[PDB]
């Protein structure tokens, strides 16, 4: 009916997709808070590999699909 | 007063202000909606104050309620209704005015 | 034997071709079915179409014309090309009457099926049609009042030529506001009949009764930056000059020197030609100034310095229709300046439309220029609103040209049934049956004028041949209820060239697509 | 169906109802020149009638508490 | 009066139907972003492009909606943003619960031009009555104004 | 011999078939009975009542018009 | 509501043994306020499982006549002997009638 | 609204529908095919046809009768099926008569077309042919003439 050449999600079920995503970019940082943290090794599909603690590098990092986890990321 | 305009009126014509009124009611149960209040007990009760006289009678939402608005100081312009009402009735009479779709 | 049907094939692949029977048959399916598409959209009860583009855009388009409804549609029956270019022509000659001439073909070319199917040769169809179609036309041209003598009169006329071309579209809803804006816009014409001269500006947002003629003009253009934006009594010099980087048209000079003050000596002579033109330019006395061409920073600033107004970019249109409406003088030279005539008007300004700027010029010394300024809610309403103040317009100004009329609402169609009637029954042969075949298509019009609003399209039509029998010649459709009326005292009047050209150009498709026998395709490309 | 007008008319014969006491009065499908369905012999079962209200409701009321599909 | 005209084609009634519930659909879809506890919405065109917003006008025009009745209240709420700037929610949903109420007004029997003159005259009654409720105000009143805003400003 | 794939559909296809067993005459009158008593729920859902509580009242009318119906029914011999 | 203790790694055992206790106080005290009637009244026992077959069917879509359903209900059980065997009370499903047209045959 | 021009669909893959204008259009098509295909082959005058099957025997046959004719032809249109299955009682009842029953019931529906064209309603239509049925029929049967009597 409404004809909308997409995919719409309403009530709940974003709401809950939002929170998720959040969830999941918190999730990927957060072993490595405190002075018991510990670093992350990422590798660029070509070789190059990058060794950081910081969240602002490991965030700019990895390449982000979801909206909500995005804004996390430029947050 | 559009329920009673069409009260005075006769024929099919009647028929359709009324539906237009009935329409207009839209709007309110909206309001009484998106807010956790009972849409159809909150806009009998805003109809039945606006029969008592109460024109400025509205949906209060930080009470949860109904009570006068202009103490909430909740206005705008007159030229954002009558706009709207204007432009929402010539569209609705241009679609009105159409029976057929053709593929360019 | 056939080409098609023939032991030898003779055609390259995807070339075919269709004999007597199958190509009447094609094209009788093709035209009814034109016919039948334009129709429903006639008369003051007809609704109107969606027109969906398939293309990568997707156009929307909600009309009510003929011609672009046929306009806009992918069309492969040749004969179904025929009448689209039928009604494509008939909108270029006269604003109105496209649906009206299609429909008139589709129930001639109708008619002709079914004599055909009566073993009728179709050359004896075809003779008795230019009998029948000769009768009409002298009927019609016998049935013309002219009131161009008389100034109220024709005014009169005027509104109500008017009226019956907007009673079908849109605008039937203010109608009268309309009729008033259209009739004053080719008044003000002064009897030219360029209607590039009356501009058309759509603005969304209002409803399509804030729609008003400007008293005076309104340009989409905009000013200097240093420059008065409100002046009186101003005094107008139109140019098409270029005054942006402006070169010496011989193209092979150049600047040759050997030190880099020689270039600057040269940049400045440059820019001293430059303001030697704006001081001759301004040796006219001017107020406002307006160019077709770019103004380029220098000239403005020299304008600027002078407090004059530099309007710029304004194109051949603009030009033109500001010296139609202040009487100025398109130069391009300024040497001369007692050889100049200025236009003149009593006040410009920038008014505030929509969410828009334009600049308004107001009492205007000629005016034989309008700018109608539209509001409606949507697009399409607002494209809608121009087709039909376009048709107005060229009917009216058709209607200044020639200013014999006809009475509408079927009386003209009747009138002309009833000549090809009497005729027919005075006629030995099948020609007779030709020509009723005609008589029926032109009672089919006002026919299906009627079946639009519901009526009883039948006994009205009944009443109608019956009046038109007896002697009253101004009977017509009655559509404010669905009876029959006068149409003299209704005020339902049409321009006799619109129903002349509907009916000779609807006779003459009909006669080309009927003398077809046989249609031969080539292999698409 | 039968060509006349639904609005005007269910409303004239409602109103004919409600003045003159008269359960009878319906639609002349026929046009037979009058609304009264006991001259014109239109008879129908009161089974067939309550059925039809009660099978409508139920399947109305099952409609209804429906709120979920999971088709493949 | 007896039968009566026969209608015939039965599509320009299909049309209406269609046209119609477009227009409800797309008033079904912008309803709950209307008033001070409305919700916004989030749009991702054809590319990586994200819009959150409330306004009306901005989430029709930035979800292609492909239906022509959808289209002109597109056009619709474009055209009240630039008379008025706000109300570009109100305007659709109350052009969507006319159509809605001309769904029954055309199933009853009415033909769509009697619904057209009686919208019209509504259309003025009601106009009238906005004119009668309205209060004069000026703009020297700066609390009048900051009341506007605010308002204005609630939904969001 | 409707071929719908809608359960929706096939559940008006069911009720047509139970009017015909139960009765045998009536079968078209039910599906435009139970079409209206739906096109009316949709606007009284659109204004924010349960689902449930229209059932109820529609119940409660059903009741009502077949006491009604009880109340104006004629014998025949 | 144990995900977020879960979360900050809290032993599930103690989870565990959290639950176990919880369960057997409740069931102990769901025994314990439960009411029961020590009269052995026949009108007082129907009336008791009239009223518990109502409200377990007080949700489903014949609730509309849910007291009648819960009549019958009630009386064909109390005609079963001393097993209550499930295959003793026959359901034959015929399509066509209202609900009230369903009839229990003794 | 409609079955098929609905938002939701309410069909299985390959099932259609066709409302009152192009049900009305293909019934009359069909039928005016059938009547403008078995005619010509009617009256004193009337010429044969061939038909060549496109199955492995590839039977030919040539036939001036209706109900052969109408037999042996892939028909898709439903009205069309309607008058074959007419033609083929005809025959069965009578020995002739199949090709004029069929030719006048394609002419009775192309006018029946034509006057729903009119605005008229089709149940009016069909009760004032009912009464010219019965007119025809009983003008025939006082015409019939018995000579039974006489060898
Ligand atoms: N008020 C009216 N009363 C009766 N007939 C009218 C009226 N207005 C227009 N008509 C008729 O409708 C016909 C079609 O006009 P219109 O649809 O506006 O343009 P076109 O001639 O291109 O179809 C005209 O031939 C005219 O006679
Ligand atoms: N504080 C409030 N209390 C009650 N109603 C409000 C309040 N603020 C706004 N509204 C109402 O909410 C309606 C919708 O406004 P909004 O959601 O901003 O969208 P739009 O401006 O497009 O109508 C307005 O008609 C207004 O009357
Ligand atoms: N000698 C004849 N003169 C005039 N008409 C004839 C003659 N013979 C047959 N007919 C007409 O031809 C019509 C068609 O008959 P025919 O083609 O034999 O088969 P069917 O009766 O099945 O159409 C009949 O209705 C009959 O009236
Ligand atoms: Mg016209
Ligand atoms: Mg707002
Ligand atoms: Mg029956
Ligand atoms: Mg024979």
């Amino acid at each position: 009916p409404l004809s909308v050449f997409g995919d719409r999600s309403t009530g709940e079920t974003i709401r809950s997709q939002n929170v998720m995503a959040a969830a999941s970019i918190a999730n990927i940082v957060k072993s490595s808070l405190g002075p018991v943290g510990l670093d992350k090794m990422l590798v660029d599909d070509i070789g190059d590999v990058t060794i950081t603690n910081d969240g602002a590098t490991i965030l700019k990092l990895l390449e982000v699909e979801h909206p909500a986890a995005k804004v996390l990321c430029e947050l | 007063r559009l329920t009673e305009y069409s009260r005075t009126l006769s024929g099919m014509e009647s028929y359709c202000v009324r539906a237009f009124a009935d329409a207009m009611e839209v709007i309110p149960s909206t309001l009484a909606e998106n807010a956790g209040l009972n849409p159809i007990s909150t806009v009998t009760e805003l109809r039945n104050r606006h029969a008592q006289g109460e024109k400025t009678a509205g949906i209060n939402v930080r009470k949860g309620g109904i009570s006068n608005i202009l103490e909430e100081l909740v206005v705008q312009p007159l030229l954002v209704s009558v706009s709207a009402l204007t432009l929402a009735t010539e569209t609705v009479r241009s679609i009105l005015k159409i029976d057929d779709v053709v593929n360019t | 034997a056939s080409l098609s049907l023939a032991p030898v094939n003779i055609f390259k692949a995807g070339a075919d071709e269709e004999r007597a029977e199958t190509a009447r048959l094609t094209s009788f399916i093709g035209a009814i079915a034109i016919g039948d598409l334009v129709k429903s959209t006639l008369g003051p009860k007809g609704m109107d179409k969606i027109l969906l583009s398939s293309g990568r855009d997707a156009s929307l388009m909600v009309t009510n014309d003929g011609a672009t409804i046929l306009k806009n549609i992918g069309v492969d029956n040749p004969a179904a090309k025929v009448l689209v270019d039928m009604s494509r022509v008939q909108d270029d000659e006269v604003g109105d009457g496209t649906t009206s001439v299609t429909v008139l073909a589709a129930e001639l070319l109708r008619e002709a099926e079914s004599l055909i199917a009566k073993k009728i040769h179709p050359q004896t169809i075809i003779a008795g049609w230019r009998e029948a179609t000769k009768a009409a036309r002298e009927a019609l041209l016998s049935s013309a009042v002219d009131h161009g003598s008389d100034e109220v009169k024709f005014r009169q006329d005027l509104m109500n030529i008017a009226g019956t071309t907007l009673s079908s579209k849109l605008l039937t809803h203010h109608k009268d506001h309309f009729t008033k804006l259209a009739v004053e816009a080719v008044l003000r014409l002064k009897g030219s009949g360029n209607l590039e001269a009356i501009h058309i500006i759509k603005k969304l947002g209002g409803s399509l009764a804030d729609s008003y003629l400007d008293e005076g003009f309104l340009l989409d253009k905009k000013i200097g930056v240093n420059q008065p934006k409100r002046i009186e009594n101003a005094k107008i010099l139109i140019a098409n000059t270029g005054m942006d980087t402006d070169k010496i048209k011989i193209f092979g000079s150049r600047v040759r020197v050997d030190s880099t003050a020689k270039v600057a000596e040269i940049e400045h002579a440059e820019k001293e030609k430059m303001k030697e033109k704006v001081e001759r330019i301004l040796k006219h006395g001017i107020n406002c100034f307006i160019n077709r061409q770019l103004i380029y920073n220098y000239p403005e600033q020299l304008f600027g310095a002078a407090g004059v107004m530099a309007i710029e970019h304004a194109d051949f249109a603009g030009v033109e229709r500001l010296a139609l409406v202040t009487g100025g003088e398109i130069a391009s030279t300024f040497d001369h300046p007692e050889l100049v005539k200025l236009g003149s008007c009593k006040l410009i300004e920038e008014v505030m439309i929509g969410e828009d700027k334009l600049i308004h010029f107001s009492g205007v010394a000629l005016g034989e220029a309008c700018t109608i300024v539209l509001r409606g809610a949507t697009q399409q309403i607002l494209d809608e609103a121009e087709r039909s103040l376009h048709d107005a317009l060229c009917v009216l100004a058709q209607t200044v040209k020639d200013s014999r009329t006809v009475y509408g609402g079927g009386c003209s169609e009747m009138l002309m049934a009833h000549a090809v009637t009497q005729l027919a029954n005075r006629t030995p042969g099948k020609e007779a049956v030709a020509m009723e075949s005609y008589a029926k298509a032109l009672r089919m019009l006002p026919t299906i004028i009627a079946d639009n609003a519901g009526y009883d399209s039948a006994d009205l039509v009944a009443q109608l041949r019956a009046a038109h029998s007896e002697g009253n010649t101004t009977a017509g459709l009655d559509m404010r209820e669905g009876t029959i009326g006068d149409m003299a005292i209704l005020g339902i009047t049409e321009s006799f060239q619109v129903k002349r050209q509907v009916l000779l150009s609807a006779a003459e498709a009909a006669e080309v697509i009927l003398r077809v026998d046989n249609i031969i395709k080539a292999a698409p490309r | 169906n039968s060509g006349m007008n639904p609005i005007q008319t269910m409303t004239e014969v409602r109103a004919r109802q409600v003045k003159e006491m008269n359960p009878a009065l319906g639609i002349d499908c026929l046009h037979k020149g009058t609304n009264d369905m006991k001259q014109q012999h239109v008879i129908e079962t009161l089974i067939g009638k309550k059925q039809q209200i009660s099978l409508a409701t139920q399947m109305v009321r099952m409609i209804l508490k429906i709120d979920d599909i999971r088709k493949p | 009066r007896g039968k009566g005209a026969y209608q015939d084609r039965d599509k320009p009634a299909q049309i209406r139907f269609s046209n119609i519930s477009a227009a409800k659909a797309v008033a079904d879809a912008i309803r709950t972003s209307l008033g001070p506890k409305g919700m916004d919405k989030m749009i991702q065109d054809g590319k990586g492009d994200v819009t959150i917003t409330n306004d009306g006008a901005t989430i029709l025009k930035q979800m292609q909606v492909l239906h022509p009745a959808a289209r002109m209240l597109v056009e619709l709420s474009k055209a009240q943003d630039i008379e008025a700037g706000d109300g570009t929610t109100s305007v659709v949903i109350i052009a969507g619960s006319l159509l809605d109420s001309c769904t029954k007004l055309l199933q009853k029997g009415i033909h769509p031009t009697i619904i057209s003159e009686s919208f019209q005259k509504a259309l003025e009654k009601g106009i009238e009555i906005l004119t009668d409720m309205s209060r004069p105000v000026e703009l020297s009143d700066r609390e009048t104004l900051l009341n506007s805003a605010t308002t204005s400003l609630n939904s969001k | 011999m409707m071929d719908v794939d809608h359960q929706i559909a096939k559940l008006m296809v069911e009720l047509s078939k139970s009017q015909d067993d139960e009765i045998g005459d009536g079968t078209t009158g039910v599906v435009v009975l139970a079409g209206a008593l739906l096109e009316e729920a949709e606007q009284l859902l659109d204004r924010g009542i349960h689902p449930i509580r229209i059932a109820d009242g529609y119940e409660q009318a059903a009741r009502v018009a077949i006491e009604h119906l009880d109340k104006i029914s004629d014998s025949v011999l | 509501q144990v995900k977020p203790y879960v979360e900050e790694g809290l032993h599930p055992q103690i989870i565990i043994r959290a639950f176990r206790t919880a369960t057997q106080l409740a069931v102990n005290k769901i025994k314990e306020i439960a009411v029961t009637v020590k009269k052995a009244d026949k009108v007082e026992q129907r009336k008791l499982l009239e009223k518990c077959a109502m409200t377990a069917l007080s949700s489903k879509l014949i609730s509309q006549q849910k007291a009648f359903f819960a009549k019958m209900v009630v009386d064909a059980v109390m005609m079963l002997d001393d097993l209550l065997q499930l295959k003793m009370i026959g359901i034959k499903k015929v399509q066509g009638g209202a609900l009230e047209d369903s009839q229990l045959v003794a």
